[PDB]
RNA sequence: GGAAUACUGCCAGCUGGGACUGAGGACUGCGACGUAAGUCAAGGAUGCUGGCAUAAUGGUUAUAUGCCGCCCGUCUUGAAA
RNA sequence: AAGCUCGUAUCAGUUUUAUGAGGUAAAGCGAAAACUUUAAAUAUGUAAGAAGUCCUUGUUUGAACGUGGACAUUUGAAUGAAGAGCUUUUAGUGGGCCAUUUUUGGUAAGCAGAACUGGCGAUGCGGGAUGAACCGAACGUAGAGUUAAGGUGCCGGAAUACACGCUCAUCAGACACCACAAAAGGUGUUAG
RNA sequence: GCCCUGAAAAUGGAUGGCGCUCAAGCGUGUUACCUAUACUCUACCGUCAGGGUUGAUAUGAUGCCCUGACGAGUAGGCAGG
């Protein structure tokens, strides 16, 4: 029910007339539920750990879906073995940045990811969690 | 109709015809002191504002809200001609919102063809006889916008009773002239 | 822009009802009806005459 | 109280009971120190 | 007579003290003098709850969830025989509908025509 | 407002094993067809229990006059419940038809009697048709032979505001 | 016996007079008219003609007339003064 | 006010339908008003489906619980509607007037106590000569047109219109009225 | 039914006044007429709402464009200046 994010970041800025380019013509769900994420509160977009993505890649056949993350990513050295997987979100952290490309992943922007999959194909979505603080 | 009270004198017996099966109510009182009950009525039969009007499918459970909100408001029996005119003049569709003009048929088409209704004239068919989608053929319409009659009221008193020389109540045929007057 | 009216403007009249064009040929308004000679049974006089 | 048939909010009729047979045995424990003195 | 938690009972004092008279809720309690009856209750516009106790003689098991019970079976009554026939079933409840057109004959009927005559 | 007179006709609804009721009518002097049905189930009420949702109108007639030009002599009662108890009235209008009799009827009862339109009955209004059988004095005045009179004192209505003349009664 | 009229109702019948309004600004649409070309009263006004070219209209400013309009604020909610 | 937590088919100062109860008395008529069925409105509750039902036949023949399977939207009256809950937080304000409706108790007379709903406050506007509570009336800025309530001798805009009757007053009436003086008096009139 | 009586003071006074008597009274019927910020229509502003629109070259994309419905208000609450 927010129209524009309170953040006054320029690039932050650009993301967001990116995707309501997408989200107006590209009929595509994944694109619009990306948007509306973007207007969150620093509350709402709870860090994600690496190991909450972790988690992900042992459903089933999903080990090759591009986990992104509208939010942060965390580093959480309790995991030790990793995959070489696709990751995309705004902001990596130290750990979480060289955990991902020494196991062999690929850590990406989310502008990239855009024009990777505009309609958001073999992608995965994680939020973490909002209860946690009281 | 007209032949069948013929038949019926030559034969020395009576027809009857049948009950009215649609009427179309009009409100009158204004905005304020009004008591719960009826306020809640009117806002069933989307008669929001002074001179307000709506048509109604005569059923038993129908019948009941007039006889609570008799003081408030004036129907009757439309005629074709009558109809014919609302439609025309004051006919507004309602496309999610928005009280839109009818303007062409292309409108109801994409709005009632899923109907089978793609005239303005199906729809007025679909009220004067009252059919089987008549409850959607209604609800599309938007309540009717009316101006304060042009000859007046008759009466110099309006809030008694019709019968008793006012202006509320049932006034079966002669909603006819006063719907005209206030096109 | 503007809603015309019909009832006047018989342009935007025939931009509905294409069947009124013939309605006014056939005129349609004036139709004459042919008249019949049927007299009510006279126990239906009396009654109306009756007091 | 007892015998009505309504109560406007375990039984409260024989609450009402129990109360007086307090205070009737208050009567009856009043009796006996009274019957000391 | 049997009162189970969860029946739902009508009043029907068989006075002058308190009025409800009519009026109907469901029962929580039960013991063996009163059973326990609670009512909603509107203050300003807001219901309350009432709890209650009363004489079981004054309190009749309600039946009016009766013509619903038939009326779900009677549904897949005339559903049985809708799989049956080629067929729409018309199942709804339907308002009273404005009476048709008729003919009636005055050849043994004459209008007796009346007047205050006195008599 | 000018009245009319209206043959009623209602049936209370047929039921099973009663077909058929025994078609009463009245007639009814009232102004339009409405009135005329409101007043009908009325009189209904009073004079047996049936009621208005139980019934319904076979049929409805405005009467005309039968000679709207001859003269007539007309016997009327009314009774009407006031102040106290009910009691009947018996006044004589000459008049050319039925409903321009009842017109100045009403006129006259709300002159005397304060007479509001539901505080009237119309018990029968009969035509007499012989002389000599006309009771009251003042309808016996204008019968006799040769009538003539005089007016007296004849105004004439000015148009404009002003005159010249010093207009006279003319005369 | 045969007509007329009143009354009420309808006509996608015709025609006059008045008053107010002129939004919008390439084109697209619904149309009608015509054999067609094309035309139009069809998704909002154009045509023609005169005067004046300044205090003339307008503004501003005194004042007169008509009509309305009590002293603010606070405090008690009303004789609410 | 800030939010995501809903943009679902969910709800409603409403009726209908069935079921209730006050049977108020009016059917009515029974056996010799003494029926016992039953007929209305006066205001009121309860209910009206998808977690909806059956079947399967177990648990503890019924019932109270269960395993499992089948039955979709004419899916279970009308009518109107995307605004129901959440977690957070948090400004003001808690004593008061008037009217109606029942209901109980009242007396010089006013009343008193309840329950209910309006209006008022915080709200201008047209009318009632003028007015917290009377009648009308949905407050942006203008133009046109029509009305409300109330009016149309003159102030004052609108018929010294039309139509029938009644009334003369040595302080008529023009209204508060369906109340108080009020129950009557009168060789005043009019109609019964 | 109207009519008179049917007690009521003390500045000078009030059907609002003038006045009005086959009313300019009372009762009643008929049309006609007057009129509000009420309603119908149009324009304009403003809020909210729903649609459309980075494509360069040119513009503010918090922009633009289309469409609609609304607009009382103290204590207070919010926004934009």
């Amino acid at each position: 029910h927010r129209t524009a994010p309170k953040s006054d970041n320029v690039y932050l800025k650009l993301l967001v007339k990116l995707y309501t380019f997408l989200a107006r013509r590209t009929d595509a769900p994944f694109n619009k539920v990306v948007l509306k994420a973007l207007f969150l509160s620093k509350i709402n977009r709870p860090p994600v750990s690496v190991s909450r993505i972790a988690r992900a890649l042992k459903q089933e056949g999903a080990a090759n879906k591009t986990v992104v993350v509208v939010g942060t990513v965390t580093d959480d050295a309790r995991i030790f073995e990793f995959p070489k997987t696709t990751v995309a979100a705004l902001r990596f952290t130290a750990g979480a940045r060289a955990k991902i490309v020494k196991a062999g992943g690929e850590c990406i922007t989310l502008d990239q990811l855009a024009v990777r999959a505009p309609k958001g194909q073999n992608t995965l979505i994680l939020r973490g969690p909002r209860n946690s603080r009281e | 109709i007209i032949q069948a009270k013929r038949d019926a004198k030559a034969a020395g017996s009576y027809y009857v015809e049948a009950q009215h099966k649609l009427v179309f109510v009009v409100r009158i009182k204004g905005i304020n002191k009004i008591p719960p009950k009826p306020r809640k009525v009117l806002q069933l039969l989307r008669l929001t504002r002074i001179n307000s009007g709506t048509f109604v499918k005569v059923t038993k459970a129908t019948l009941e809200l007039l006889k609570l909100i008799e003081p408030y408001v004036a129907y009757g029996y439309p005629s074709y001609s009558t109809i014919r005119q609302l439609v025309y003049k004051r006919g507004f569709g309602k496309i999610n919102k928005q009280r839109v003009p009818l303007s062409d048929n292309a409108i109801i088409e994409a709005n009632l063809g899923k109907y089978g209704i793609l005239s303005i004239d199906d729809l007025i068919h679909e009220i004067i006889t009252v059919g089987p989608h008549f409850k959607q053929a209604n609800n599309f319409l938007w309540p009717f916008k009316l101006s304060n009659p042009s000859g007046g009221w008759g009466v110099p008193r309006k809030f008694k009773h019709f019968i008793q020389g006012g202006s509320f109540g049932n006034r079966e045929e002669f909603i006819n002239k006063l719907v005209k007057s206030m096109n | 822009v503007l809603k015309k009216n019909p009832l006047k403007n018989k342009q935007v009249l025939l931009r509905l009802n294409p069947y009124a064009k013939v309605f006014a040929a056939e005129k349609l308004g004036s139709k004459k009806a042919e008249k019949t000679g049927t007299k009510p049974a006279a126990v239906f006089t009396e009654t109306l005459k009756h007091d | 109280l007892d015998d009505q048939w309504l109560v406007e909010v375990i039984d409260p009729r024989t609450l009402n009971r129990a109360e007086r047979k307090r205070l009737v045995k208050k009567n009856e424990k009043q009796q006996r120190r009274n019957m000391k003195n | 007579k049997v009162y189970k938690v969860g029946d739902i009972v009508d009043i029907k004092a068989n006075m002058p003290h308190k009025f409800y008279q009519g009026k109907t809720g469901v029962v929580y309690n039960v013991t063996k003098s009163s059973v326990g009856v609670i009512i909603n209750k509107m203050v300003g516009n807001r219901y309350l709850e009432k709890r209650l106790n009363l004489r079981v003689e004054h309190i009749k098991h309600s039946k009016c969830r009766q013509e619903f019970l038939e009326r779900v079976k009677a549904n897949a009554a005339k559903r049985a025989e809708a799989k049956a026939q080629g067929v729409a079933v018309q199942l709804k409840r339907q308002p009273a509908q404005p009476r048709e057109s008729r003919i009636v004959s005055t050849e043994g009927n004459v209008p007796q025509t009346l007047a205050p005559v006195p008599y | 407002a000018h009245f009319k007179e209206y043959q009623v006709i209602g049936r209370r609804l047929p039921t099973e094993s009663v077909p058929e009721p025994k078609l009463f009518r009245m007639r009814i002097f009232a102004s339009n067809e409405v009135i005329a049905k409101s007043r009908y189930w009325y009189f209904l009420q009073k004079l047996h229990k049936v009621k208005k949702a139980s019934g319904e109108i076979v049929s409805i007639n405005q009467i005309n006059e039968a000679h709207p030009t001859k003269v007539k002599n007309f016997g009327v009662w009314v009774r009407y419940d006031s102040r106290s108890g009910t009691h009947n009235m018996y006044k004589e209008i000459r008049d050319v038809s039925r409903v321009a009799a009842v017109e100045t009827l009403y006129q006259d009862m709300a002159a005397r009697h304060r007479a509001r339109f539901r505080s009237i009955h119309i018990l029968k209004v009969a035509e007499i048709e012989k002389t000599a059988d006309v009771k009251r004095q003042y309808v016996k005045q204008f019968l006799t032979k040769d009538l003539k009179f005089p007016l007296p004192h004849r105004v004439q209505k000015s148009t404009k505001t002003f005159s010249y003349k010093r207009p006279s009664t003319f005369y």
